[PDB]
């Protein structure tokens, strides 16, 4: 799914 | 610099305070008259920038938000509040943005056992932007998980309360925040793969991601969709009840309708459910070989992908070693 930082 | 871990650290224990005198057995703290909603606000847009998220790490401020979000959510609960909810959501931003990329910030916020419990609560919420913002906390922790990381992460019950959360869901964004959590957390244990293939209407919806008409010109549902019932398909092989599921919703067609896409993922995802679906089952073994599932396979064993290559060599192994008395 991975990460990320907030949209 | 501005101090409003201090403001937050001060307003949580005001909260705190009245929750010591007020247990579960008169007047509540409001966060409108202390302005704590712009002080977070403040601190999320913050959070973007790795040089002060260095600063806010050594200090604690990783706590402080997690603390100010729990509380909140305990105090008042599923509330339609706008102030109450927004608070939430720059909250869960900030988390997301301090747990990114961080080992260690990922480890704390899970062994915060109140704060983990308040946040999968808030998938039951209405506001859909807040489901997106709680997802995308929950995603970062399953990524690359400690051992009691991924412990805390299925003690809470969040795969099924996302699974759940994810079937109600209307708007795109937030389901691509659900489904790549929910991707996450397949990979983890099996006990996680069981949880989401129990609950009700579950793999029918993911058979229905496969052939998902996205606005907006994108790939990515259908990508992390078909991911996690790859993931899950090991343990779908093993039970018959669930396998009907998929027969019902033209799961298989699909499949083999997904080896020939553009995208590589998609076809990664196809060839390792079908290596796992082609195990064990005549009829669906059977359904595959009068599909020409073994032509189509036959194309992809020569790929520069370590996973379309083994993934379709293997499902090719278990075909052609179970081959129909038809073909004779």
């Amino acid at each position: 799914g991975g990460e990320a930082l907030a949209d | 610099m501005l101090h409003l871990l201090e403001q937050i650290r001060a307003y949580c224990e005001t909260c705190w305070e009245w929750q010591e005198a007020h247990e579960p057995g008169n007047p509540m703290p409001a966060p409108v008259e202390h302005q704590i909603c712009p002080a977070v606000c403040v601190l999320m847009k913050l959070s973007f920038d790795e040089e002060h998220r260095h600063a806010m790490n050594e200090l604690g401020g990783l706590q402080a938000i997690a603390e100010l979000l729990q509380v909140d959510c305990e105090m008042y609960g599923l509330t339609n509040d706008h102030y109450s909810i927004t608070l939430r959501r720059y909250a869960g931003m900030a988390l997301t943005n301090l747990t990114f990329g961080d080992v260690a910030n990922k480890a704390t916020l899970c062994s915060m056992k109140g704060c983990m419990r308040a946040l999968v609560a808030q998938l039951k919420s209405e506001s859909e932007d807040l489901q997106q913002v709680i997802a995308s906390v929950l995603r970062n922790l399953s990524w690359r998980a400690d051992v009691n990381s991924k412990k805390t992460l299925r003690e809470v019950g969040s795969v099924k309360a996302l699974m759940e959360c994810a079937l109600e869901v209307k708007k795109e964004s937030t389901l691509k925040s659900v489904l790549s959590a929910l991707w996450n957390l397949s990979a983890h244990c099996t006990e996680n793969k069981a949880d989401i293939c129990a609950v009700d209407g579950a793999l029918a919806f993911l058979v229905g991601t496969l052939t998902y008409r996205s606005q907006t010109n994108t790939l990515a549902i259908i990508e992390s969709g078909g991911g996690i019932l790859r993931n899950v398909s090991s343990l779908i092989a093993t039970n018959e009840d669930h396998r009907q599921i998929l027969r019902e919703n033209n799961c298989l067609q699909t499949l083999l309708q997904h080896l020939k896409s553009h995208s590589l993922t998609i076809v990664s995802n196809a060839c390792g459910t079908l290596w796992n679906l082609s195990a064990r089952n005549p009829k669906d073994q059977e359904a595959l070989w009068d599909m020409g599932a073994v032509s189509m396979l036959k194309n992809l064993i020569h790929s520069k992908h370590k996973m379309i290559a083994m993934g379709s060599a293997a499902a090719l192994r278990n075909l052609m070693a179970n081959r129909p008395a038809k073909y004779k």
